[PDB]
């Protein structure tokens, strides 16, 4: 009938054009109900701390915990080099510092002949 | 906030008004066309044009100088 | 922002107002309690139109996983208040 | 579902969809409302990415 | 303007070349023609702090309307005469540059005809 | 332009506030009569932004 | 009607 | 010259008035947001004296009050520029936020914040009149950055709304880039004219302009 | 996960949302409103759950051709124009504990107050754990909803925060 | 002060276009059951409201008369002196 | 769908407390409890004398708050800049410049009395 | 410099003969003594540096960085008194003594006159400087962090020690002065290659140089606050310092030797400032940026242009106070939520008012709002690497905007959006800690007015 919506990784599929928020079977149900099962319990073990009145600090959250360590202090001991990992880091590492290099280079000693030859313009430039 | 009437806000209804209020609304847009009117009047050409644009071809050879053909 | 409080008796005035509007109940019949679906004989897509004209009324969106769940001209009354801060 | 083994030190750490923070379910009480997170619900890996006030994947009209 | 169309949708030797003009000599066509002159001078336009843009021929009017406006103040509902003067002598100099433009441009119609005519015969 | 256009967003404002903070205008409308000295300016500045005579 | 209007110690 | 001089000065001065007092010299929290705006009414008043006298004969003078920095051949000055631009301007943006300033009073009477929101408007205020006076091009880039981050701290005034936050960072974020141009063209006059002093650029007319120009334009963008 | 009375139901408010956004005059909207109701009363019933389903579908790939480019949105409203624009002003309640003596006394009465309200607060915690530590499942619970003070006297388990939240308003 | 609140029945779709639209509708058998609610927005001083043109011609009648006569002095200002 | 009966209950039982709550934050007639602040001679003196309407005196009243923001605002400044720039600024070269006056023909110097040629005669022209 | 070498000294003795409960108030009391005194180098003359004696000498490069550095030492124990209240009293007055010694060392290496007493001086800092993150860090990471820090700065320093010495075997002196006269031009061989990374990789590690910089966020991370005000503050400063005095026997070599460390630093700025947009771990952003900032110092060292020292030499002022204040704003907030995550603590401007405003005016010097020291610094280096090659307006500007928005980004996430509801010991601020903030930004603010003071020797 009408076009279909095409997903990409900045634009999500709607939930509801999604072909699996109708079809709910046995086993689909299911899994579901262990989800806010699991959920449920967090919110509980929650609640039991952020309203007790003799509690004044901070609820550490391990969730929170687990993400900065993975973020920061876990990255290294599960680093192997690779082909993926080799290459990578050439081009992001080694390839800027180079291009960036021959650009400075060509410029500078095509502008230093333009001063020994005298065919640059310098008549008011005494500020460096 | 400060000042001003204290007009009841009507529920379903057109809201109250006050005379002041009514009269200095009506009185500046009364001056606004009687400055377009009498600025119009007096100057015109600001907005019709100030001088003719003289027509090119409507002139002829001899106010612009082309020789004959001939030579 | 000089906009006058709403009261509790305010909320279920203009609540039953527009009610007797909609051209699906008995006016003498409907209270402040009344059941849409099991007193007054309507259907939910009737409910739903009532709650749209009821967000237009107060001026202010009531989402869909509890307007869903009223069911009663007072718990409407009840919802608003609770929203909007009402207490006297 | 794991990150792939591909040595970029994910570890185990579980992936989770790319969908924004900016849609999810809003008017659901979750315990941090400015985030969009349920204390001790597993954060994405690219969080700090996703939070309403950066990045924006939501279903666009056209 | 329409002669846009002839200068581009048409010939082009026809129509002029405003960056390249005067193309022909200052007097060939006409019989000694008078020199145009200035009344205002180069030490009185200095005094008067003109732009350079308005040190054209035109000049020596608008120091006129430069008089009036310090000599009726606060009075800026006035002075229109000399706005009028200026904007006359002003009106009269771009007239005789559209001149310029109709003049130079036949001038360029009669090359061609005497090009083709010696052309065409030969 | 800095009258016409300041003028435009004070008015603006007048609408918005007696509306309980309203600005889409698909929910407005009947303001003629209702709050004349605003629609006098907004139709003041409404034509000077769009460059009437003498103004 | 005024109401108490909950604020952070503004007296440090 | 006397009277012209310090009647545009006093204006700069007058505006900054009811921000040194904000530090509880008076203490008239519910009069506060009244006193700036008689601030701006005094403003406008006493900038149409300069003005006048620009209409009468033209008058056109520079002021450099003080000496700031002198880094070798480089010599910068808190310099103010009164000339035709300063002189039509200023009274326009203070007759214009004069009647913004009263409008506020109204709009944003309920607003627990407002003495902060006075402040802003005012300092914003100033920023805008450094960088249209502005002689040198470092004194106009302090009102150019000045103008930014106060349009930065009034767009994202309800600080909880994260719309608000995204809308304020978005304004300094396009505005930096434009920045980059206004760099350039400080770095193109002190390279090869050896100046920032907008009198000697005019002086100095270089054949050559595409890449200071540039990067007005930009900086303008 | 959410049934099919609610997603007809939600996918019937939106219509009516999203065309109430193209008609603007409020007599067209009726005309259309009405239609719109039609056009479901057509397919009301029906039973065949197969059927329905498919026809949803269908309906819901017709909405989004359809809806509105910028829809309408409510002030206070997510998307709207003045959406947690008061989380500036909403100070949580703790705050006031860390209040100078000097300045607690300038509302002698509100602090009285106050001090009945956190004495119920601490007298009630421990029924509240025991209210919920016995009407739940062994493994842990699983709904979020909670379940009142099955007494009298007693307040319902976990209200303080539900009770003394910030005013819509504060200032 | 209590909120008075208008009569509830005085709002009747009739004269206002909301009937109009139950009119076209009845003609396929269709009835829109919302036409009082948004009665009053049709009548009442909300009723006759101008028309695009008037809104630019506002003053005008007011305006002009004060031109045609200030005209007029000028013509006799001038033959004085 | 609507509310089960323990949750309708729930509810309700909250809905009793939150508007108690509500109803505790009010302030009493004598709230806030200010302390002892004191009143100098001019602000009681004015509060006696401002009692009744009197239009013809707010304009003094009036004219009171401005002329004491005039002198402090207005006058000291520029006093103060005026001493500035007088004796301290141009007293140093270049400090201020200012732009030559414009000479137009025929037109007389203060300080010498010089006379500029008014002009070699126009063409008079019309329109 | 006797007159202020002694009085550091005697800091020692207070701390040891005081009373338990007056240790804090003694040698902060004594220690503002000392740096009010140091004024007295501002007596400065427009030829000649100030000569003191055979070994020590003042400048107008070494008088504003020991000015900053008599400065710190009572900020530093400020910061300290909250997490060491529960210290033994006899280990609470050791970690006075390690600051003291710390300052008694970092003046007589900004003032000697002699390399070799610089080197020796330069190289002793890292000994308590070490004791500090190692003894009283709080997480177990301090004690890997001590030997990055340890031997990253080792590795180049023991290489400068042969060059050096190498240095008067030929020339016969070290002494600064003698170097300014008997200076000679470097010849283009291989040997002198290796003399310049040897004369240069020492100060390079300390600025720090990106590539070389996996030690700053570590040693700034795990260290106390004290610990890291000192380290942000002046002892990358000795890298720079180090640099501005070894180039003068550089040249002309260091016009191609110093290619691969403009590139290195020109691209670092935008790879450490990207990488703050990221960071989940508000001290850890505050560390990286600090390579930023520093790697302008680096282009302006290299390129050796009147404007790019009066700017270098104002950058390492203007970073000083605002990266000590960053982190202060930092642990403050740490001392109530003891922990480090950005995020975990939000809104913050709805319970502490006037803190936000600390963290406002901490925000726009770090991204150079005008007429700030922070961007006359950047200003001139700006407008110097312009002249050095056109084409570097591009980084510079890039790097700008990235900037703004980690600036601005860390204050959103921690003073706007709406507060964490289970945090609810957010206490109101203490005066020490408003106190701490305003001495680190009213200074700063208050040399806007006369600049020409940081500019260094080239003004
Ligand atoms: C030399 C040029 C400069 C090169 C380097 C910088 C170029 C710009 C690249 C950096 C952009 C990203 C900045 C960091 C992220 C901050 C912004 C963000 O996260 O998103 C919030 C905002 C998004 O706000 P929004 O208004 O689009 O909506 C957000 C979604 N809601 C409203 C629902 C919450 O992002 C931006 O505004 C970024 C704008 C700049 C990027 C476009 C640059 C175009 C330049 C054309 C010339
Ligand atoms: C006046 C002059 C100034 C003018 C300024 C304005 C100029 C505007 C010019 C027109 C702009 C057009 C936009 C072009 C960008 C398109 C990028 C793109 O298409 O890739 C995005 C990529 C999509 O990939 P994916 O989602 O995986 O697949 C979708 C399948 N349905 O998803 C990704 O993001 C992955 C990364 C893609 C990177 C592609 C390189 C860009
Ligand atoms: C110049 C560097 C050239 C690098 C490209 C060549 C490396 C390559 O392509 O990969 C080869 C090899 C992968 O082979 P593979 O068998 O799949 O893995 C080992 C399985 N036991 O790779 C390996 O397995 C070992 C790793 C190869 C060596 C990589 C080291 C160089 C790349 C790191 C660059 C660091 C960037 C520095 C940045 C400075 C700051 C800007
Ligand atoms: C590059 C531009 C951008 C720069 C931006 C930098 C940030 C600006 C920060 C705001 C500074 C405002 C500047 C205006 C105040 C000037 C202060 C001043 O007067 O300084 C003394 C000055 C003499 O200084 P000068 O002769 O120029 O010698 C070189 C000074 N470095 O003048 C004097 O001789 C003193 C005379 C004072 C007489 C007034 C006495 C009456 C007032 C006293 C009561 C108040
Ligand atoms: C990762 C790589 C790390 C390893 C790289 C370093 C290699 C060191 C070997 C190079 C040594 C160069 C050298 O010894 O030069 C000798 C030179 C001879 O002396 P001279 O008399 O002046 O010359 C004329 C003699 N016919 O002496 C001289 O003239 C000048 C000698 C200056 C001292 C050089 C010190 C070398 C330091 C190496 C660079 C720093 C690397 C830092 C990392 C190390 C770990
Ligand atoms: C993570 C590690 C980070 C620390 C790395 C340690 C620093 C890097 C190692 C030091 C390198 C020093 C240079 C090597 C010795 C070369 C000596 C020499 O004689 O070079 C001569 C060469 C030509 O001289 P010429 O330009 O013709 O003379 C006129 C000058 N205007 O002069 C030149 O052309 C200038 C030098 C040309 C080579 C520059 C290449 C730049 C590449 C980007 C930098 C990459 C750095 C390494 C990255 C790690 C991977
Ligand atoms: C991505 C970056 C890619 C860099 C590619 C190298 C380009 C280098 C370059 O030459 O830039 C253009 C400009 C031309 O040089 P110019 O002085 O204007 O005159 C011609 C002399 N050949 O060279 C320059 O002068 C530098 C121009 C700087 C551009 C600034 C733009 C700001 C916005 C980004
Ligand atoms: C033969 C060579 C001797 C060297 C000369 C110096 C030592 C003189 C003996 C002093 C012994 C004493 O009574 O100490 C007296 C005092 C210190 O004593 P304290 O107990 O630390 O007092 C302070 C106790 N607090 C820290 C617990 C509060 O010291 C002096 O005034 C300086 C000694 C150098
Ligand atoms: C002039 C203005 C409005 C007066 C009016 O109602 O017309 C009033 C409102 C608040 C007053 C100001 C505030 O009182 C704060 C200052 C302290 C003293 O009142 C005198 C100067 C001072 C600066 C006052 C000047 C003037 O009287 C003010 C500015
Ligand atoms: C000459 O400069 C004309 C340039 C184009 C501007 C006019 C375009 C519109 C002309 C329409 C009228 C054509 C003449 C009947
Ligand atoms: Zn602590």
């Amino acid at each position: 009938s009408f076009p279909k919506y095409e997903a990409s990784r900045l634009s999500s599929l709607p939930t509801t054009l999604d072909p699996a928020e109708y079809d709910i079977s046995s086993e689909t149900r299911k899994a579901q109900a262990e989800r806010l099962a699991i959920r449920s319990r967090l919110k509980r073990e929650y609640q039991l701390q952020y309203y007790d009145p003799s509690r004044r600090g901070v609820i550490e959250d391990p969730a929170l915990v687990r993400w900065t360590y993975a973020r920061s202090a876990n990255i290294y001991p599960n680093f192997r080099p690779n082909t993926k990992t080799s290459l990578l880091g050439a081009l992001f590492g080694i390839g800027p510092l180079v291009f960036w290099y021959y650009v400075f280079k060509t410029d500078r000693d095509r502008k230093e002949k333009l001063i020994q030859e005298g065919k640059l313009d310098r008549t008011f430039n005494i500020s460096y | 906030a400060g000042g001003g009437a204290h007009i009841e806000p009507r529920y379903r209804q057109f809201p109250q008004l006050t005379r002041s209020q009514v009269i200095q609304a009506e009185f500046f847009s009364a001056t606004m066309w009687f400055w377009i009117l009498w600025r119009f009047w007096h100057d015109s050409d600001a907005v019709l044009g100030h001088f003719p644009y003289p027509d090119p071809s409507q002139w002829t050879d001899e106010e612009l100088g082309i020789p004959p053909d001939d030579e | 922002s000089d906009a006058p409080p709403l009261t509790l008796e305010g909320i279920k005035d203009r609540v039953l107002y527009v009610l007797k509007l909609y051209d699906k109940i008995d006016p003498e019949k409907l209270s402040v309690n009344s059941h849409f679906m099991k007193d007054l004989g309507l259907d939910s897509l009737d409910q739903v139109e009532i709650i749209m004209a009821m967000e237009d009324e107060f001026g202010f969106e009531i989402p869909d996983i509890d307007a869903e769940k009223l069911m009663c001209p007072q718990e409407i009354v009840d919802y608003i208040a609770d929203k909007k801060d009402v207490y006297e | 579902e794991p990150y792939p083994d591909d040595g970029t030190g994910y570890g185990d750490y579980p992936k989770l969809p790319d969908r924004s923070q900016q849609e999810r379910d809003p008017w659901y009480d979750w315990d941090h409302p400015d985030l969009r997170l349920n204390w001790g619900e597993p954060m994405h890996w690219d969080l700090d990415m996703y939070i309403r006030n950066r990045v924006d994947t939501s279903p666009t009209p056209v | 303007g329409a002669h846009l169309a002839r200068r581009y949708l048409g010939d082009a030797s026809v129509e002029p070349d405003p960056l390249r003009m005067p193309t022909f000599p200052p007097d060939y066509g006409f019989p000694e023609r008078k020199e145009r002159e200035m009344v205002a001078t180069q030490q009185e336009m200095n005094d008067a702090q003109l732009v350079l843009q308005q040190r054209d021929y035109c000049a020596h009017y608008l120091i006129r309307f430069l008089k009036c406006k310090r000599d009726s103040f606060p009075n800026f509902l006035a002075c229109k005469h000399e706005r009028h003067d200026w904007d006359y002598c002003e009106h009269l100099d771009y007239v005789k540059r559209m001149k310029e433009f109709e003049r130079e441009r036949r001038l360029l119609q009669r090359k061609k005809r005497r090009e083709q005519r010696e052309a065409d015969m030969a | 332009h800095a009258f016409f256009k300041a003028m435009l967003f004070m008015c603006s404002g007048s609408i918005i506030h007696s509306l309980n903070d309203e600005q889409d205008i698909r929910k407005m409308g009947g303001l003629f009569k209702a709050m004349p000295f605003t629609t006098t300016a907004l139709i003041v500045g409404s034509l000077a932004l769009t460059g009437m005579p003498f103004l | 009607k005024r109401l108490f209007i909950i604020k952070p110690s503004g007296f440090y | 010259m006397n009277m012209f001089s310090s009647l545009s000065l006093v204006t700069l001065l007058l505006l900054t008035m009811p921000i040194m007092m904000m530090s509880f010299n008076t203490y008239k929290p519910s009069n506060y947001p009244l006193y700036v705006k008689t601030a701006i009414s005094y403003a406008f008043i006493t900038s149409m004296i300069p003005t006048m006298m620009f209409i009468h004969s033209g008058q056109e003078l520079i002021i450099s009050n003080w000496h700031w920095l002198t880094i070798q051949t480089l010599k910068l000055s808190l310099s103010f520029k009164m000339d035709y631009f300063s002189m039509m301007f200023i009274p326009v943006a203070l007759f214009v936020t004069w009647s913004i300033m009263e409008f506020s009073m109204w709009y944003m009477y309920s607003d627990p914040n407002i003495n902060k929101f006075f402040k802003y408007l005012l300092l914003f205020l100033i920023t805008m009149l450094i960088l249209v006076t502005a002689n040198n091009l470092f004194q106009l880039f302090i009102g150019w950055e000045g103008v930014g981050i106060m349009s930065f701290l009034l767009i994202g005034w309800w600080y909880g709304r994260a719309d608000a936050n995204t809308a304020a960072l978005q304004a300094i974020l396009y505005n930096r880039i434009g920045d980059i141009g206004f760099i350039l063209a400080m770095a193109w006059f002190l390279t090869n004219l050896n100046t920032w002093d907008l009198q000697q650029i005019f002086m100095l007319n270089p054949s050559d302009s595409n890449m200071p120009l540039i990067g007005l334009a930009l900086a303008a963008t | 996960y959410l049934t099919h009375q609610q997603k007809v139901l939600r996918l019937y408010k939106r219509a009516l949302r999203h065309l109430e956004s193209w008609c603007i005059h409020r007599d067209k909207y009726r005309y259309f409103a009405c239609l719109l109701r039609a056009r479901f009363d057509e397919h009301k019933n029906e039973k065949d759950m197969v059927k329905a389903t498919q026809l949803l579908r269908e309906a819901e790939e017709e909405f989004w051709h359809g809806q509105h480019p910028q829809p309408y949105i409510f002030p206070e409203s997510p998307g709207g124009t003045s959406y947690e624009r008061y989380e500036c002003y909403k100070v949580p309640e703790w705050c006031l504990d860390d209040w100078h003596p000097s300045e607690k006394a300038m509302y002698p009465d509100y602090f009285a107050k106050r001090e009945q309200w956190k004495k119920l607060r601490r007298e009630s915690w421990e029924r509240e754990v025991k209210q919920l530590q016995e009407e739940t499942p062994v493994g842990g619970p699983r709904t979020e909803a909670l379940p009142p003070a099955r007494k009298q006297g007693d307040l319902p388990p976990l209200w303080w925060h539900i009770v003394t939240r910030p005013r819509e308003r504060p200032m | 002060s209590k909120m008075e609140l208008p009569d509830y029945k005085q709002w009747k779709i009739e004269g206002t276009p909301l009937e109009t639209v139950q009119e076209k509708l009845a003609a396929r058998g269709l009835r829109d059951p919302w036409g009082r609610n948004e009665a009053w927005r049709y009548m009442g001083g909300f009723a006759n409201n101008v028309s695009f043109v008037g809104a630019l011609l506002k003053g005008f009648k007011w305006g002009f008369a004060a031109f045609v006569v200030a005209i007029g002095a000028e013509y006799y200002l001038e033959s004085q002196k | 769908s609507g509310y089960t009966p323990e949750e309708k209950l729930r509810l309700q039982q909250l809905r009793e407390l939150r508007r108690r709550w509500l109803k505790d934050q009010e302030l009493s007639p004598r709230e806030p409890v200010l302390p002892p602040q004191r009143v100098s001679p001019v602000e009681r003196f004015w509060n006696k004398f401002l009692q009744d309407g009197a239009l013809w005196k707010n304009v003094i009243y009036k004219t009171y708050r401005h002329s004491i923001f005039a002198f402090t605002h207005v006058l000291i400044p520029v006093w103060i800049i005026h001493y500035y720039l007088k004796y301290h600024v141009t007293t140093k070269p270049y400090t201020i410049v200012e732009k030559k006056p414009r000479i137009f023909p025929g037109d007389t110097i203060l300080e010498t009395g010089e006379v500029i040629p008014p002009m070699k005669e126009f063409p008079d022209q019309h329109h | 410099m006797l007159k202020y070498i002694i009085p550091t000294i005697m800091l020692m003795p207070l701390t040891w003969l005081s009373k338990n409960n007056m240790i804090w108030v003694n040698s902060t009391a004594h220690s503002l003594l000392i740096s009010f005194t140091s004024l007295l180098l501002m007596n400065q003359f427009g030829d000649n540096s100030l000569n003191f004696s055979l070994l020590f000498f003042s400048d107008s490069l070494s008088t504003p960085l020991l000015i900053l550095t008599m400065w710190l030492l009572p900020l530093m124990l400020m910061a300290s008194q909250h997490h060491l209240s529960k210290e033994n009293l006899t280990r609470k007055k050791l970690f006075i003594t390690m600051l003291i010694s710390l300052q008694l060392f970092l003046i007589m290496t900004f003032t000697a006159m002699e390399l070799i007493l610089f080197y020796i001086l330069f190289e002793a800092t890292l000994v308590p400087t070490l004791i500090i993150i190692t003894r009283w860090g709080n997480q177990t990471e301090r004690l890997n962090a001590g030997l990055y820090f340890l031997f990253y700065t080792l590795a180049g320093s023991l290489p400068l020690l042969v060059a050096l010495i190498y240095i008067q075997n030929t020339v016969g002196s070290l002494n600064f002065l003698m170097l300014q006269y008997w200076v000679q031009p470097v010849h283009n061989s291989w040997s002198n290659v290796f003399m310049w990374l040897a004369c240069m990789m020492a100060f390079m590690v300390k600025m720090p140089l990106y590539g070389l910089h996996l030690w700053l966020p570590k040693a700034h991370v795990e260290a106390p606050i004290a610990g890291s005000m000192v380290l942000a503050a002046v002892l990358l400063k000795l890298g720079g310092y180090g640099m501005l005095r070894i180039t003068l026997i550089l040249n002309p070599m260091t016009d191609f030797m110093a290619y691969p460390f403009i590139m290195l630093s020109l691209w670092g700025m935008i790879m450490t400032s990207s990488i703050c947009l990221r960071q989940t771990d508000l001290k850890s952003l505050i560390a990286y940026s600090s390579v930023s900032h520093m790697a302008l110092v680096i282009v302006a060292i290299l390129i050796q242009t009147p404007w790019s020292y009066m700017g270098a030499t104002a950058l390492m002022i203007a970073h000083g106070l605002t990266s000590s204040m960053l982190f202060c704003l930092a642990n403050s907030n740490y001392e109530r939520i003891h922990s480090r995550t950005m995020i975990l603590a939000r809104g913050l401007q709805t319970l502490l008012p006037l803190m936000a405003t600390w963290w406002l005016l901490a925000s726009l010097t770090n991204l150079a709002l005008p007429p700030t020291i922070n961007l006359i610094g950047e200003l001139f280096v700006v407008m110097s690497t312009f002249s050095w090659s056109n084409i570097t307006i591009i980084l510079m500007g890039v790097n700008m905007v990235i900037t703004a928005l980690y600036s601005l980004y860390m204050l959103i996430m921690t003073q706007r959006g709406k507060y964490t509801y289970h945090i609810n010991n957010i206490s109101p601020s203490f005066t020490r800690e408003n106190a701490l903030m305003s001495l680190h930004i009213l200074p700063l603010l208050l040399l806007t007015l006369n600049p020409k003071i940081i500019l260094g020797p080239l003004y």
